C-alpha cells in the first residue's frame, strides 16, 4: 500500500508518497534527496512522538486509512546543527478569512 | 440523434451507486427526451429491467453534477450473457479543481447572492452555468 | 525530480514535478525550478498540492473515487486560484 504524506519543518512542506512497509530511515533518504541533509542529521515525528529508524511507516501509524491522497498525514522533521538537534518546529499555514455572511 | 433504440430485447441491469451523492438515473427515450427515474441513495443498488440499445446517463439528483457509469458518460444495456445482469457502476469523476469549487460554492450561496460574492465577474458566469442534462446532451451530440 | 511552489506568506511546498506539470500555467511558469505565487496564501496552496496528489492517484481508476473535500471557508479563495491556474 502507498501512504501519502506531508513532511513538514518550519515553512517547508514536502508532498510525497511511500509504501506502508517502508522504513522511517528510508523516508529519511527521501528527505535527503530533496533537502540535501543526511539522515543522521534528521529526526522524524508523528505528532510529538519521535520515530525510530527501523520501524515501518505502518507501525508508526501511517496507513491507507490515515494517510490519503486528498488528506495526507503529516510527518514532523527536525534538523541537527553542530551535533545538537533543534526542537521540532512546524509553522502553521495562513488563516482563512471569516466566512462571508452570504455563506 | 442521441436516442434509445427500441430493440424490444430486454436487458436486466443493476444500478450500483458507488458515489457519496444521491444518484438520479436518466433514460433517453426514443425521441431523445431525458426521462428521470427514482433516485438511488448513496451506496445503494437497484435491479432494473431495461433493454438493449437503450441510453442511460447519471447525475447528482440535487446539483445535476455529471457522474460516470462504468468509467464513461453513457451506459448502454447490452446482451445479458449467461443470464447474469449487466452491472452499471456509478462513480464520481475526478472533477477539475475549478468545477469542484464551483460545486461547493453553489451549495453555500443562493443564486441571487452569487453577485454579492467578491470574485472576478467571469466566475459569476461560471457559477450560474449550472450543470444541466439538456446542455450536456448537445455537447455529446 | 521535484519543484517548489511558494505561497504568498512564504511557505515552501515541494511537490513532484510530474504532479505540478498537471497545471499548464505552472508548466509555463517553470519553462525554472521554483515558482513564487504572490497572491495565493498557504491555506489555498496546500490544498492545491493535495489535489495534485489526488488527481494523479484517482485519474483512470476503476475503484471507487472519494470526494475531494473543500472546507467552506477556503472555497472562495481555492476557486480563484483554480480559475487562474486552469485546474
Amino acid at each position: 500500500m502507498d501512504v501519502f504524506l506531508m513532511i513538514r519543518r518550519h515553512k517547508t512542506t514536502i508532498f510525497t508518497d511511500a509504501k506502508e512497509s517502508s522504513t522511517v530511515f528510508e523516508l529519511k533518504r527521501i528527505v535527503e534527496g530533496i533537502l540535501k541533509r543526511p539522515p543522521d542529521e534528521q529526526r522524524l515525528y508523528k505528532d510529538d512522538q519521535l520515530l525510530d529508524d527501523g520501524k515501518t511507516l505502518g507501525e508508526c501509524g501511517f496507513t491507507s486509512q490515515t494517510a490519503r491522497p486528498q488528506a495526507p498525514a503529516t510527518v514532523g522533521l527536525a534538523f541537527r546543527a553542530d551535533d545538537t538537534f533543534e526542537a521540532l518546529c512546524i509553522e502553521p499555514f495562513s488563516s482563512p478569512p471569516e466566512l462571508p455572511d452570504v455563506m | 440523434v442521441l436516442r434509445s433504440v427500441n430493440s424490444r430485447e430486454p436487458s436486466q441491469v443493476i444500478f450500483c451507486n458507488r458515489s457519496p451523492r444521491v444518484v438520479l438515473p436518466v433514460w433517453l427515450n426514443f425521441d431523445g427526451e431525458p426521462q428521470p427515474y427514482p433516485t438511488l441513495p448513496p451506496g445503494t443498488g437497484r435491479r432494473i429491467h431495461s433493454y438493449r440499445g437503450h441510453l442511460w446517463l447519471f447525475r447528482d439528483a440535487g446539483t445535476h453534477d455529471g457522474l460516470l457509469v462504468n468509467q464513461t458518460e453513457l451506459f448502454v444495456p447490452s446482451l445479458n450473457v449467461d443470464g447474469q445482469p449487466i452491472f452499471a457502476n456509478i462513480t464520481l469523476p475526478v472533477y477539475t479543481l475549478k468545477e469542484r469549487c464551483l460545486q461547493v460554492v453553489r451549495s453555500l450561496v443562493k443564486p441571487e447572492n452569487y453577485r454579492r460574492l467578491d470574485i472576478v465577474r467571469s466566475l459569476y458566469e461560471d457559477l450560474e452555468d449550472h450543470p444541466n442534462v439538456q446542455k450536456d446532451l448537445e455537447r455529446l451530440t | 525530480m521535484y519543484v517548489k511552489l511558494i505561497s504568498s506568506d512564504g511557505h515552501e511546498f515541494i511537490v513532484k514535478r510530474e504532479h505540478a506539470l498537471t497545471s499548464g500555467t505552472i508548466k509555463a511558469m517553470l519553462s525554472t525550478n521554483e515558482v513564487n505565487f504572490r497572491e495565493i496564501p498557504s491555506h489555498v496552496l496546500s490544498k492545491v498540492c493535495m489535489y495534485f496528489t489526488y488527481k494523479v492517484r484517482y485519474t483512470n481508476s476503476s475503484t471507487e473515487i472519494p470526494e475531494f473535500p473543500i472546507a467552506p471557508e477556503i472555497a472562495l479563495e481555492l476557486l480563484m486560484a483554480a480559475n487562474f491556474l486552469d485546474c
